Formats: structure tokens, C-alpha cells, sequence
């Protein structure tokens, strides 16, 4: 029947509508978890030359540089390797260079 | 439009988030990484077979801060002089 | 003629269908290569004020920064198998002061070697 | 990526099928049913 | 029958796409002979590169020879079968609508 075909078409319309709604929902979740604004997420940006800049503090945990990784710093700037109330130990086998708060 | 904006912001190329890749262990960074704000760390254990470096165009002012962010001991490797400020110095041997 | 009217109506329905299909394909892609979680992208977490990472972030290319810190409750350690080198350079990029921890015993190379008190 | 995204390229063929179907909604079955007067032509365009 | 004709059409289209992508990939790999295998790597600006290992291959010519011929034959057959399924659907709705 034309009425029944129309009703199944309405069911198709409804399922497409809800599919689009959940697509928009998950897209909002993607937008919000990375905390993206009109400029972008408040984490980082990809400079067009390939330079991965960041925007705020970083907690990198362990770091294992593998290949061609020289920890440097910006031009006319000072590396300030400070341990916030913690020692700093340059270790190699037995050899130790320990810079504690008072020794 | 919103998804194309996401793809433009994060630069979702064919191979992942630009040069950055995310794997089981963690971040694998196939590009340079210059950060504007101070980073944090827990260890830096370079793999055997390479020499971990520290470089700059200026002084390397290793220092320590108390809870009040006041300097107690300092080790400034500059261009001309290598100063070790602090309350002491020591050189020990293995046996003590 | 309601005929071609209905025809173009569900032609537009077809166009909306294809746009929805391609949008779901792109969003499944955007979920897959991102390892996405409510905590954040990947296995790390991009928090409000920063981003916490619990994994071995192997940088296959150089790094740059201005201030390298350690956590308040954990002591920074930095070790290797051959040696660890601190370097500093002049305006012409000439490394002039080295604090090298070699395999056996420390070397300091410079034009001067002071020691002072805190004052 | 190749197992996910190229699964949508077939929707382009789906469009092509839909278009070529819709350019023929009366060319599919021109005779249709009730085929009377099947050897002549009956049409008018001028009021008399 | 209409449903399976459409399914054969979509499966053949997917096969066409995968075969075309694999051929486009294999057009841009440089491969060398490894012990009872082949190591096919891609040129890169950086000295590092990603490689692939094809085991149980005496000479890489089998990958650069009969393999791409097989891909071409596979994609030709897949496009022909997809056309057959599509025109089967075409006649079905030309007799059905
Ligand atoms: C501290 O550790 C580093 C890294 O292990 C040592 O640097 C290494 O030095 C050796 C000896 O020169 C290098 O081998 C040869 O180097 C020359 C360049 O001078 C090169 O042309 C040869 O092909 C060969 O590689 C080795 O490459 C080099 N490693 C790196 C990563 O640069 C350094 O010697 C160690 N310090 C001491 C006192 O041993
Ligand atoms: C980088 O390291 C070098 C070497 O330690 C620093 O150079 C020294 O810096 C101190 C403090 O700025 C200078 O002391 C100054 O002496 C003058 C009198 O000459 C006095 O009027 C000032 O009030 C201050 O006490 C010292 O002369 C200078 N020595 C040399 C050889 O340069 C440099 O300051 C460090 N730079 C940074 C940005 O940390
Ligand atoms: C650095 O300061 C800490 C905190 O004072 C020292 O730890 C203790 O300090 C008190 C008072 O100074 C002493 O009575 C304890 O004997 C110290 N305990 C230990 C285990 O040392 C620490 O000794 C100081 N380090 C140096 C090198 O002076």
C-alpha cells in the first residue's frame, strides 16, 4: 500500500535522524574531551613546518630518546634544570653526580 | 563543517596526527618538539648505544629550589666558568 | 506534478543519506587513529591545566624547551651506558664549558672553576 | 584506515545507481498497463 | 535475488577498491632480495624508513612480475562482475518497478 510504503519511509527517516543525532553527539564529545575552542584545543598545535609546539605544562613521565635526540633549548635562553625539592643524579654505572639541596 | 574543522585543527593526515603517532607504549614523536612552558619528568633513561646530551646557546644553570622556591645549591656551567654554589662540596671514592 | 515533487524529495533524502554515511565513516576513522577515551587522546590524558603522560615518550627527533623540571614527589634521574654530557655554547655556537660524566670519572672543562657559598 | 574509509566509496556507486534510476522513473516501463490503441498516436494541443 | 545481486555488486566494488589501492602501493616500493624472502622498503627524506618482509619468496621479481599481473586480472574480473551485478539489478527494476 502507498500508506504502508510511506510509513516504512518514515521509519527510514527516523532512523537516519537518530543516526545523525548520535553522530553529532560523539562529535561534541570529541570536541570537548580534547577541549577544542574556536582557535583549537588547549593542548598543542602543529606548526606547518612540522614543529610540534605545545601550549602548557607537560608531565612526560619516563622518556627514552632513541635516535638523534639532543635535549637542547631555545636561542639566547638558559636551560634551567631544577628539581622542585628533589635531587638530581647524573648516573652511569657506578659514577654519580648527585646535586642535592645541601650537598 | 565541525568535523572538517577538527581535521584542520589537528591535521589528521593519512598516517595519524601529523608526525605524532600514538601506540601501545605511548607517544612516538616523528617531529621536533619545542615547548613554550616548563615541562616535567620522572626519569630520562636513554637506550644503550647512544649518549644523552644537554645543550644550549647560553648558560646551563642547574639549580635546586626549596618549597619557597629559594635557591640552596646551584651548578652553573657557563661559557667561561663552571661555578658550584652551595653549602658544601665533596668527592668520595667507592669504598667511602 | 506531485510525481516529480516526490521524486526530488526522496532524491534529497538520498543526498542526506550519503552525507550521513560518509560522516560516520570519517568519525569511525577519527575515533580509531586517536585511541580516544574520555580521559583524553591516546593512553595519556590532556587535562584542563596540562597533560599527564604515563608512558615512554620516545622522541625519534630532537627536543627543545626552556625549563626542565622534575616532579615534586619523585627525584629526577638521568642515566646512560656510555656517558651523559652537559654543554654550553658561545654566541658563535662554540661549546666552551662542558660538564661531562664519562664512563669512569667526571670531567669539567672550562676557563675557570669557582666554588662559593650561597651568599 | 583502508578497511574503514574505502568502505564509503561504494556510496558513490549508490548515488550513480540512484541517479540513473531517477532519470528513468517513466522510461522504466513506458507502456505500463491498460495498453489500448497500440498502433497509432492520440494527442492534442489546440482547442477546437 | 535482488538483495544478493546488490551484495555481489558492493563486494565486487570493495574488491576493486582494495586491489587498486594495493597496486598503487606496490607501484611505489623498492624491494631487495633477503634470505628466502624479500625486504621492500619505501624511500624517505629522512634516512629512516618503513620496510615490509615477504617471506618464502626466493626473488622479488615474483612480487614485481606475476603479482601485479595477478592484481590487474583480479581488478578487471572484479569490475566486470560488478558491472554484471549492476546491470542485473538494472534489468530487475526495469521489469519490477
Ligand atoms: C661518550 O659517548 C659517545 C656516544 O657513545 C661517544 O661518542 C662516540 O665516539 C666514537 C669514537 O670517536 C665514535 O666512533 C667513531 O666516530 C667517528 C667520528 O669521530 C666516526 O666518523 C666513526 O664512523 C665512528 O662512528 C662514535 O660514533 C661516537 N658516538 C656518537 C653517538 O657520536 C664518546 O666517545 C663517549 N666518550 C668517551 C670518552 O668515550
Ligand atoms: C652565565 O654564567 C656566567 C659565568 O658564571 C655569568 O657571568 C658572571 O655573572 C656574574 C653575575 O651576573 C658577574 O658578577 C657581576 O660582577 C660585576 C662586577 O664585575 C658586578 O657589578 C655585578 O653586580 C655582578 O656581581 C660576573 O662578573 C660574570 N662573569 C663573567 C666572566 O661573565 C653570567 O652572568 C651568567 N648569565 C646568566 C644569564 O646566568
Ligand atoms: C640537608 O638537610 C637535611 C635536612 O636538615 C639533612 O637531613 C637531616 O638534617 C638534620 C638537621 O640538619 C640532621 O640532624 C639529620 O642527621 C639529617 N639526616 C640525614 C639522614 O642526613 C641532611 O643531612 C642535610 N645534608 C647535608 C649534606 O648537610
Amino acid at each position: 500500500l502507498r500508506g504502508r510504503k510511506g510509513n516504512l519511509a518514515i521509519c527510514v527517516i527516523v532512523l537516519l535522524f537518530l543516526l545523525a543525532v548520535i553522530n553529532l553527539i560523539i562529535t561534541l564529545v570529541i570536541w570537548a574531551v580534547i577541549r577544542i575552542g574556536p582557535n583549537g584545543c588547549d593542548s598543542m598545535e602543529f606548526h606547518e613546518s612540522g614543529l610540534l609546539r605545545f601550549k602548557q605544562v607537560s608531565d612526560m613521565g619516563v622518556i627514552h630518546p632513541l635516535y638523534k635526540s639532543t635535549v637542547g633549548g631555545r636561542r639566547n635562553e638558559n636551560l634551567v634544570i631544577t628539581g622542585n625539592n628533589q635531587p638530581i643524579v647524573f648516573q652511569q654505572g657506578t659514577t654519580k653526580l648527585s646535586v642535592e639541596k645541601n650537598k | 563543517a565541525m568535523t572538517i574543522w577538527i581535521l584542520k585543527v589537528m591535521n589528521f593526515t593519512i598516517d595519524g596526527m601529523g608526525n605524532l603517532r600514538i601506540t601501545e607504549k605511548g607517544l612516538k614523536l616523528e617531529g621536533d618538539s619545542e615547548f613554550l612552558q616548563p615541562l616535567y619528568a620522572k626519569e630520562i633513561q636513554s637506550r644503550p648505544g647512544n649518549a644523552l646530551y644537554f645543550k644550549s646557546a647560553r648558560n646551563v644553570t642547574v639549580n635546586i629550589l626549596n618549597d619557597q622556591t629559594k635557591v640552596l645549591t646551584q651548578l652553573i656551567t657557563g661559557p667561561k666558568a663552571v661555578e658550584a654554589y652551595g653549602k658544601k662540596f665533596e668527592v668520595k671514592t667507592v669504598s667511602g | 506534478i506531485y510525481g516529480w515533487r516526490k521524486r526530488c524529495l526522496y532524491l534529497l533524502v538520498l543526498l542526506l543519506l550519503i552525507i550521513l554515511v560518509v560522516n560516520l565513516a570519517l568519525t569511525i576513522w577519527i575515533l580509531k587513529v586517536m585511541w580516544f577515551s574520555p580521559t583524553g587522546m591516546g593512553h595519556l590524558h590532556v587535562t584542563k591545566d596540562g597533560l599527564r603522560l604515563e608512558g615512554e615518550s620516545e622522541f625519534l627527533f630532537p627536543l627543545y624547551a626552556k625549563e626542565i623540571h622534575s616532579r615534586v614527589d619523585s627525584s629526577l634521574l638521568l642515566q646512560s651506558t656510555q656517558n651523559v654530557t652537559v654543554n654550553a655554547r658561545n654566541s658563535d655556537g662554540e661549546v666552551t664549558g662542558r660538564l661531562k660524566v664519562g664512563p669512569q670519572m667526571v670531567e669539567v672543562q672550562s676557563q675557570q672553576f669557582q666554588i662559593n657559598s650561597r651568599e | 584506515l583502508h578497511t574503514v574509509i574505502p568502505a564509503v566509496v561504494v556510496a558513490a556507486i549508490l548515488l550513480i545507481a540512484g541517479i540513473i534510476a531517477m532519470i528513468c522513473y517513466r522510461k522504466k516501463r513506458k507502456g505500463k498497463l491498460t495498453l489500448e490503441d497500440q498502433a497509432t498516436f492520440i494527442k492534442k494541443g489546440v482547442p477546437i | 535475488y535482488f538483495v544478493l545481486s546488490a551484495l555481489g555488486l558492493v563486494v565486487c566494488v570493495l574488491a576493486v577498491a582494495f586491489a587498486a589501492h594495493h597496486y598503487s602501493l606496490l607501484t611505489h616500493l623498492t624491494c631487495e632480495n633477503a634470505p628466502d624472502s624479500c625486504q621492500c622498503k619505501l624511500p624517505s627524506s629522512e634516512p629512516l624508513s618503513r620496510t615490509f618482509v615477504y617471506r618464502d619468496v626466493t626473488d622479488c621479481t615474483s612480487i614485481t612480475g606475476t603479482f601485479q599481473v595477478f592484481l590487474l586480472v583480479q581488478m578487471v574480473l572484479n569490475l566486470v562482475c560488478g558491472l554484471v551485478c549492476l546491470v542485473a539489478c538494472f534489468v530487475m527494476w526495469k521489469h519490477r518497478y
